[PDB]
């Protein structure tokens, strides 16, 4: 994390000491029970649309935003790679110790074990590009739930607001209760755009950006398996894969 | 960048607008 | 069923509980003019939008939208392949077996009729895969009907809303409780945005997801019939469709 | 026709008897300023938006909406085809009389002439594919006119609306001349959103749908002529090209 | 030619929309705060774009009115099919017919690489890359009008919100409000108008003339690959008459 | 410079289009109704992006003002053609061609390795991958500013409807309606100002400078692979002159 | 699709708050 929860508490205190400074004491959105229309409506519109294989992931990829990827960022892979490819140049390709303590991360063995077993120097590249494009499509289908929830939530919030306005105007609309009834009815569309545009669209965006960072890591691993199937000189790798990390840290990579 | 929801929101604004227009009678 | 109607009833009761907690009637929604504008204008803009060939197939897709997919799933095709391929290897490829049942489709029946008549190494794919792509464009022809209907129906809500706006300012200011003439337009916009966003865009998305899993199913049927017109040794078909199953299905189907 | 004009009169009567049940009776609907703004502005924005070679196709398109596409629907191509291969087998490809019966089709006749003059098996394929590609380029250029007309119409509705708001606010603001003016000067966005979204976007859509129907017809013409060029089996031509029409008409092949 | 008629028709539609509703149109011409749309819009496109806003914008703003008197497709067929015959007379060396050729260097490099250039696939590579680069440059052209159309009504209603916070910071009994809040909405009118009826269709017409130029230059590639191969006028017209409508294909019978 | 002369014009456009109609400037000064917008879009953009906020938000907010003193295309021709002539004289052993090339590192990994490395199907692909990675890294910051431009006016809408709720409920004590309705006015003003005059055109500026860098590095690619063969160095001067516009193309005659 | 709803929602908010502040009696 260190970006998600900080931004969540920023947005909530922004709304909080916006509303209590602009002149409403946060109880106008606390009392209405018409906020079920957002919470049940988004779930309904998702469960009509999405397959059950790709729903019941909503908590288990709602929690993947907070889990930062402390697993093989690029800047700790250039010392990690050209170490297995280095030792294979003097021990051999049959060094199956390259997989048994690299088995903690199952993506790497899909090419590495199948390259030290099978001479498939393009076929390993082909199936690995197929796997990372399938993973990108899978993360797009994952983030599709959050994008579509961001589309449905303000529409369902104003779908609550119209119910509130019919309720406000049908009964007794000739007094100062009209202001309270419309306003507490107009908080439903505020529930729509607050709970619905500033969370679900940014969480969808963070799914997309973390997917971009992850497939950048996976393409780095593709160049890793392509260089470990051959065994170049390690400096040549160190200027091959180096272009993916930012060039500010490219000059810092000299220690 | 879908932005396909301003359609109901503009409608409730037109409606509550004309509401406070017709209440503006004095 | 079991995916659509649960969310349908969920969204309708999500409307009804908010209509009963603060609203008054749920029967004042039954007005002729607002239902006329939203429903009739939506279906009129759709019948303007589409030819008469592609719009007599409205209930033929509306029932496949609701009728259950008790048909083929991807892990079930490993029993429904590779066992009369055993009858093709040790006995002969002319052993017609799926011609007896053919519960699946009149698609691999063409596969076995061409296995006995029009066999080839890889040339038999093209009739099959272009039947798949023609079916895919037919499903895209079918799915698009709700896409433009959900494009038009909330703008039809704008239309009925500003019609009720002009109706609100026609012979107004009678100093009484006839201010529910505006509420007829509120029912009009409620009808527009509910019956344009809670069903029409979800059923559009549901046709799209059914078409996507349908073309995945047809592609694995392509690979199975080209397998049975090779005798492709059913342990080979185990690791063949590993790139077709998701990341969770790597071990549940490992037996 | 058979779907255009039925839907157009359905949409106009939907507006009319959805408005006369609610409110105004076309009195504040023909005040010839907002009508003039939306129509003269829409035609001005599309003649700015498009060159003179493409704005000289507005009546041609605007009536090819309505003129029905009675030219060789796919199911009657099967008796039209499936006998040329017998003509290409009993007396061969030297049928000089083969191109005279092409009484109503665009590029069947020249395609059959460049088929019978010389064996050109890939040459006919990319000539007819470039033909249908240029025709779809021209029909995309056609449907873009109604697409952009539908874009610029509701913007002009807002334009006429804010012209009327300037006219109504800077006016007699006592009780009614604010209200009568702001009622009459809001039909711009009604008639602008109606013409944009219920007329010119489904018209653009229907141009797209008819273009796709005609392109599928041209592709099945391509496959038919490249089946009857080399003299295939006339019994498997139906196995080749019945896939474009549904199983509802494939099971009508039981006469 | 057709953009002139449209601008005149759009301004007269606007002006009769003024005078029918009751706009004075002299106070709308002078609120004096119309820099929020004009200088605001040009500020937003100078922030939006690098040094291609005075160094590129009027240069193609006068291509928006310039008539395309550059080698229409309807006459382009007899320009070829004699050159293709003339290649099949003495060999692939006769550049003496490529002397008038007033359109572009796109015919010059194409024909002068067809003759004495010993290249077949190297032709279509550089011709298609040139038309893709020209297409990208016209995308860069039309993007300016696109972006100005996007930022214009927002800055106009920004003028409106400045006008209404100016108007409601007053005594505001009966008549100053009304008039000043109408003068506020003069700004959003300019934002809607200049930007919806002008800059989105100017961007659109740049896109359409870009489509016309790409069509007229992609059709020239078959004209270069034809004379490179030395074809016949039974093949040229069966190859490139498709890039002109059916209403003009039967008119090629004389 | 073109970034600066537009930003000062947009801020002075806001300022003088206020001060010729507005009266105080104390409306948007400190209501902390900007706290919905100013903290709201920054909260949304720090939710939206994975630790590229202390790393890369001010870093390429700085490169939005860096006037690129890189070698533009019109001086690549007296740069690459005489180098190809040097490669025609002695071969690929021109180590004295890159020691004075104290420029961006895009040049050294194509020039210096020409004595000890194959480069035709190798360095073309490496430079293409490097410019695609550059395009992705600038796509990150362009994405940051597009997303700021998409969450900013919606946060203006959100602050507006907070002002609406505080307006017609917290009511009937009429000298309290300042920081509800003027709060909503400043809220929508901030939404459509900060974001439409700022973050959409900042996004567009990053995109346009990235496409200038893409075209510049790709013509550097074609130059450095032209160095590898030295293909008759005046013949090099047609496969790249299409990238510079037609205005400065007839200027290239000497 | 279209994106003109951005100015149109703005003039609706503005004329809305206008008739809110005029609604004072």
């Amino acid at each position: 994390d260190k970006t998600s929860l900080i931004g969540i508490i920023l947005a909530f205190v922004a709304l909080s000491v916006g509303m209590v400074l602009k002149g409403v004491s946060f109880s106008a959105l606390a009392n209405p029970a018409a906020i079920l229309i957002i919470i049940a409506g988004t779930i309904s519109a998702v469960v009509i649309a999405f397959p059950t294989k790709e729903i019941k992931k909503v908590p288990t990829l709602f929690r993947v935003l907070f889990k930062e990827n402390k697993q093989l960022t690029i800047e700790e892979l250039i010392p990690m790679f050209s170490e297995w490819a280095q030792l294979a140049r003097r021990e051999g390709l049959l060094a199956l110790e390259a997989s048994i303590e690299d088995v903690d991360d199952a993506f790497l063995k899909n090419g590495l074990s199948m390259a030290v077993d099978g001479q498939s120097a393009e076929f390993i590249r082909d199936i690995m590009t197929e796997e990372v494009e399938a993973m990108e499509d899978r993360h797009q289908a994952g983030a599709a739930i959050f994008t579509q929830a961001g589309t449905y939530a303000p529409t369902l919030g104003v779908l609550g607001a119209v119910i509130g306005l019919i309720a406000a105007l049908s009964h007794m609309d000739n007094t100062d209760e009209l202001g309270h009834a419309i306003s507490a009815a107009f908080v439903a569309t505020l529930l729509g755009i607050f709970t619905g545009y500033v969370l679900w669209h940014p969480f969808a965006n963070k799914l997309k950006r973390k997917s971009k960072q992850e497939v950048k890591l996976r393409e780095v691993m593709i160049e890793g398996v392509l260089s470990v199937l051959e065994g170049q000189a390690p400096k040549v790798i160190e200027q091959k894969l180096l272009m993916y990390l930012p060039a500010k840290d490219r000059l810092k990579f000299a220690e | 960048v879908d932005e396909s929801w301003l359609v109901p929101y503009a409608d409730i604004l037109t409606l509550l607008l004309a509401l406070f227009i017709v209440l503006y009678a004095s």
